[PDB]
């Protein structure tokens, strides 16, 4: 088997703040 | 004196440029000139004055206590230009010299104590350093490249669209504006909180609070070390490939001699009934037709734009032969670091090196040989030599953080392994205003 | 059974067991261990581990792996024995001979 | 309202890590993390994996897009015809290319009104991560865990690595720590109360 | 900044150095101890070393924190050390060799090109004397500057094997070095002898004078002795056992005579022929100034 | 530190094959590295030992 | 023309002992050991100036006879090849090389091969015209011999 | 031909060329050189090439 080289870079997940209607606290 | 130690003093064009409007907006009598009949206290008068420790120059040879005063205080003079300029000073110890100085940028906020009218730093200027002188036409390009990269319809700006005489374009550049009243005679006025509102004190490059406190963190991006990318200047020497790092820049070893680079020193020859392309060694005055046998030499070529072919093939047989070691500073380029196992996907011939055009990026690629596994003890042995030309004349893994996540045995670091800096993990607490910091280093 | 300390849920058993090994001469640990022997190489690094096996084929294993160890068998032993099955005059060429 | 900000969840920095790998290097023990530890170190440990050749500190190319006329795959940003000759083609290539890129960074960033909204978040109970990662972790902590290096301690089998990474945070002046943390902005509302990880 | 005591960096016990004797910590003295030497027919004759060569590394910036204790002993002592002759490392000594440099080598053996005050350093003078030698360790391989890989050894015999008679007569016969011994001695000998700080020795080798350095030559002789130890060994023709009355014997032949080995061996380190080069151009230097 | 086993990638190996008389010229020589080799058969090792 | 051995140079018999290969850099490179200072030199380029005799063949590894040619180039080794055979065709210039000897059947060849060398004698060469370009290139001669 | 200068292969000529354009009195250039803008409308008008 042959040696090989590969490249990695960190993915984006930069979403739109999602909507939830459940709220925390009183 | 230290490089930073002496007189320090800028042009005139700076000062009406930076520092002059700032004096008008800040209600402060106008600095001083300094003539030959200067003594100390005006001055102290003049910079308590106008709380900015600046004189302008005005004429004559200045008496050395006032020269010591502004050196003590580091009172900023500011001269017509740079002629002779140390005939505008006394010279008691003699040590001042007209090409003993040391030019720095110095910002602004280092001169003024008020904060709200200091928008920038020092990065902006050296952003401008990096540009071409840009004819208007071009500032508008770029100005309107700009907005369609935004999708803005910039049509229509900067231009007068009258009936008759047609479209008409002015020049966008206004470096340094701001909104000023005009008398009818349409002379300026100076800014009067009197008449004119508090808006138009200061026009902070005509751009919101916010795109300010954004633009300054943006500006430590663009000038930070890591992201200068843009490497300038190749070695061309004909060596064996042995060091594993990508940044490597061989030494000149002990018996070269500088040469600048010249079409002089090239020339058509009769060497044994030949038309050689002789070169005449600038010390020795020594002529060689052949590139063999030149005397060792770093040869160095500022710009390579009328260089014939001859030359340049002559040059490069020089560096194989008489192994001249060739800098070449007008290559601008790139360097992806390649690993051993993805190999060399590029290909650069030195004719190609010798005869690129100026100002295009050249894109060059480096191994790092780091993590190349010893050869089997088997292998057949290499009669020949595996060689190079072509290296940076400057460090090139700026951009890399981390090398060779493996062990050498089991618990050894290879040699040339980088760590990640410190402050890659310091994440340490926001300032008392917001901003963020690295941890104390030590507890007090 | 050193690994049914804390696990059987025979007390009696877990109790003597834990007596044992808690004893100063009996010491049970498994997995990899500092040898003497590492670091060593031979075309791989040597490496120990303590492992659940008799003592006796452990000795074997150990005597045949320290057999090889010492051996010194080098490019040149066999250069020389095919030297001795050769024309007289042969040369050979090629590995380094250690 | 006005849509003065762009609230969004889990931000992309500017800058983000490369790394070059030679796959032939592969560490033969395999190393088990509690799935906590995996779901939080993780990240980290597959991007700065046994045999990267090396690892960068690239602009990231996510958030400078294309659509800012920004190439990246040279490792500078490049932007065409931003400052160019007037009566004719500029060249290919042409270094003022990396000029303008700067520009088109530097104006990408004034521009830049991303507001950030916590995410999803997990609150490992302390005795699901080993100790060397509670001991980083404060509560709470994002889904989406970026990469850092400093999580890369006890876990890379990288040894000289451990040992170095170790060192710099065994030092007094260098403290990773990840998640929710005491900021002075705590309890202050703003519809929602602010918060910092 | 770690101020040099008087004796050198060497008295701190911070900088001790010590070796495993089957696996017991030691003096390397009470190891050369059990040192014994069967001489044979041939001699070995110290040759005048030549003055090393005045030219010093190009002081060229380099990114990182270049790691110099690690790559030296590595490259002395270290199983299968690599690229022990690349030049950044011994750029950025020559840069510590200026009289005015930011540069600083931490106890760490790391050289920060920052004023980082957090991490305690030996005084820069200190420092400056040394790399002033020992930036000449980035001509190694350099054809022009090249030392004698042969001959420098002859003086390793002397300073390891020879009796004080041989070492003021400068010759000794070729010895063979042997003692009781257990596994992986040789290996584990040299493991021990690279973790050893050997800055400190080497930048009190510099940085003394006088009565000092003189006091310091005696106190010390015996761990140069192990260093050197540990290159006869990398450099031994041949390395054996031999059994005696259920005792093994380690044997080393020769010492003081590099058989220029390269391929490697179970019983010891190998040196490929940079690490040759490299070890060869150390010695030059190291004896040059041992011998001042 | 190890020995390689996988098939390593190796630099291009041009061949010179030098002569009795020869014009050298360098006119786009390579400046990536490269292995300058002045035979053609130096597959020389054949006779395998197992 | 036979050119002088430059001043400087080591007389050095070959042997085969002299060559082997040996482990340098991460590759097993065919070394030349100096017989004077005793140093091995793992690549051709770094090798002392040395007018190794070789007075016969026989029994070269191929390796390292493509090894010495490339010190002979490199290392501007010169190296008498004693054991050699071979007639002489002295071309006129208008005729030009019209055959070649490659330095590897040379250095490969079975004693009592007979080779055939040619040299120009360049005294009837044109000289070139006083404003003509001068043209890329370098002629270059490898073999010589050791007798007029 | 003063556009020659540091492009001509021919040495003697590009030397001669060079001290002519070195000279003081003598200095080639290839305008725009004067730009003149309207007082009204601001923008150029006459130029100088």
């Amino acid at each position: 088997k042959i040696a090989t080289a590969s490249s990695a870079r960190q993915a984006d997940v930069e979403k739109p703040a999602d909507v939830t209607f459940t709220i925390e606290n009183v | 004196d230290d490089l930073d130690e002496g007189i320090r003093m800028t042009t005139y064009d700076q000062y009406l440029s930076h520092i002059r409007e700032r004096l008008h907006i800040t209600n402060v009598p106008d600095p001083i000139y300094i003539t030959g009949a200067s003594t100390p206290d005006q001055i102290a008068a003049s910079v308590q004055a106008t709380h900015v420790a600046v004189v302008l120059y005005q004429s004559g040879v200045i008496n050395g206590p006032a020269s010591t005063y502004l050196r003590e205080n580091e009172v900023l003079v500011v001269m017509p230009d740079y002629y002779d300029v140390v005939s505008r000073f006394a010279n008691a110890n003699l040590q001042m010299n007209n090409n003993r100085y040391h030019e720095s940028v110095l910002e602004i906020a280092d001169i003024f104590d008020q904060a709200d009218f200091i928008q920038t730093s020092d990065a902006v200027r050296q952003l401008r350093a990096l540009m071409p002188t840009l004819s208007t036409s071009q500032i508008r390009h770029a100005i309107e490249r700009i907005a369609q990269i935004t999708d803005v319809d910039s049509t229509d700006y900067g231009k007068l669209t009258l009936r008759f005489l047609g479209t008409l374009t002015r020049s966008l550049k206004m470096q340094n504006a701001q909104i000023r009243r005009i008398r009818p005679d349409g002379t300026v006025l100076r800014y009067d909180d009197q008449i004119d509102i508090e808006a138009f004190r200061w026009s902070r490059y005509f751009l919101d609070e916010l795109q300010l406190r954004r633009l300054s963190v943006g500006l430590r991006l663009i000038t930070n070390p890591r992201i200068a990318r843009r490497f300038n200047g190749v070695r061309i020497m004909y060596l064996t490939d042995d060091d594993p790092d990508p940044d490597f820049v061989p030494d000149v070893p002990e018996g070269y001699v500088a040469v600048q680079y010249a079409h002089r020193l090239f020339s058509s020859s009769l060497a044994n009934k030949r038309n050689r392309v002789t070169y005449t060694h600038p010390p020795t005055g020594m002529a060689y037709p052949s590139p063999t046998g030149r005397p060792h030499v770093h040869m160095t070529i500022n710009e390579r734009a009328g260089m014939s072919k001859l030359v340049a093939d002559n040059i490069i047989a020089s560096v194989i032969k008489s192994n001249w070691v060739v800098d070449i500073l007008d290559i601008e380029y790139t360097a992806e670091v390649m690993t051993p196992s993805e190999g060399y996907t590029q290909h650069v011939d030195a004719e190609s090196i010798m005869t690129a055009p100026k100002g295009k990026l050249f894109h060059l690629q480096f191994m790092d040989g780091l993590l190349r596994p010893e050869p089997s003890a088997f292998d057949p042995p290499a009669s020949g030599e595996d060689m190079r030309l072509i290296y940076p004349l400057q460090p090139i893994s700026v951009a890399r953080s981390m090398r060779a996540i493996v062990n050498h045995n089991e618990v050894d670091r290879p040699r040339g392994a980088v760590a990640p800096s410190s402050y890659e993990m310091d994440t340490g607490t926001l300032s008392r205003n917001g901003d963020l910091l690295y941890s104390p280093v030590a507890n007090g | 059974p050193a690994l049914l300390r804390d696990f059987t849920q025979v007390n009696w058993l877990n109790r003597d067991i834990t007596n044992m090994l808690q004893q100063a001469g009996t010491k049970y640990g498994l997995g990899l261990t500092e040898t003497r022997l590492d670091y060593v190489r031979l075309v791989k690094t040597i490496v120990g581990h303590a492992l659940n096996i008799d003592h006796f084929a452990a000795s074997v294993l150990n005597i045949n792996l320290r057999a090889l160890m010492e051996a010194n068998v080098t490019a040149d032993d066999r250069i020389k024995a095919l030297q001795a099955h050769s024309m007289i005059s042969t040369q050979f060429h090629g590995p380094n001979q250690g | 309202l006005s849509d003065d900000f762009k609230q969004i969840s889990d931000p992309k920095g500017y800058l983000t890590y490369s790394v070059k790998y030679e796959d032939q290097f592969t560490k033969k023990d395999k190393l088990r993390a509690s799935e906590a530890d995996d779901r939080i170190v993780g990240p980290t440990v597959n991007l700065f994996k046994y045999g990267a050749a090396v690892v960068n500190i690239d602009l990231n190319r996510d958030f400078f897009d294309t659509a800012t006329g920004i190439d990246l795959t040279k490792g500078i940003p490049l932007v065409q015809d931003l400052l160019v000759p007037i009566g004719v083609t500029a060249g290919a290539e042409q270094s003022a290319e990396y000029v303008s890129g700067l520009l088109m960074v530097l104006f990408k960033v004034m521009t830049d009104n991303r507001l950030v909204i916590v995410g999803e978040t997990t609150t490992p109970m302390s005795n699901t991560l080993s100790t060397v990662v509670n001991n980083v972790l404060r509560t709470t902590y994002h889904n989406n865990v970026g990469v850092n290096p400093a999580l890369l301690r006890d876990f890379t089998q990288v040894n000289w690595l451990n040992r170095d990474i170790t060192n710099m945070l065994q030092q007094a002046g260098t403290k990773y720590g990840l998640g929710l943390t005491e900021t002075r902005l705590d309890y202050v509302r703003l519809v929602k109360t602010i918060v910092g990880h | 900044m770690l101020q040099q005591p008087t004796g050198g960096y060497t008295t701190l016990e911070q900088f001790a150095f010590t070796i495993r004797n089957d696996g017991t910590n030691a003096t390397p003295t009470q190891f050369l101890q059990l040192l014994s030497y069967e001489a044979t027919e041939n001699e070995l004759v110290k040759k005048t070393i030549p003055t090393p060569e005045t030219h010093l590394p190009s002081a060229r910036n380099v990114p990182g924190n270049v790691y110099i204790e690690d790559a030296i002993t590595q490259a002395l002592f270290g199983i299968s050390a690599q690229n022990v002759n690349a030049h950044g490392y011994f750029s950025r000594l020559s840069a510590l060799a200026l009289p005015n440099t930011s540069a600083r080598l931490g106890l760490d053996g790391v050289i920060y090109n920052s004023e980082t005050i957090n991490i305690p350093f030996y005084d820069p003078a200190a420092v400056a004397n040394f790399a002033a030698t020992y930036a000449k360790l980035g001509n190694a391989s350099t054809p022009r500057y090249r030392a004698d890989m042969i001959d420098i050894y002859a003086h390793v015999g002397l300073e390891l094997a020879g009796t004080d008679a041989e070492r003021a007569a400068g010759v000794m016969p070729v010895k063979r070095a042997k003692f009781d011994s257990w596994e992986g001695s040789l290996i584990s000998l040299s493991r021990d002898v690279v973790n050893w700080k050997i800055l400190a020795f080497l930048i009190d080798l510099c940085s003394l004078e006088g009565e000092a350095l003189r006091a310091f030559k005696t106190r010390n002789r015996d761990v140069f002795r192990m260093m050197l130890f540990i290159m006869s060994t990398a450099v031994a023709a041949n390395v054996v056992n031999r059994k005696v009355t259920k005792r093994v014997d380690r044997v080393l032949e020769y010492i003081g005579v590099n058989s220029m080995r390269t391929a490697g061996r179970t019983a010891t380190i190998t040196y490929d022929l940079s690490r040759h080069e490299f070890a060869a151009k150390f010695l030059q230097l190291t004896f040059t100034r041992w011998n001042a | 530190d190890d020995v390689g086993i996988m098939q390593q990638k190796k630099p291009p190996t041009v061949v010179q094959s030098r002569t009795d008389v020869f014009n050298e010229q360098f006119a786009n020589e390579a400046l990536h590295p490269t292995t300058k080799v002045i035979f053609n058969g130096l597959d020389v090792n054949t006779e395998v030992q197992p």
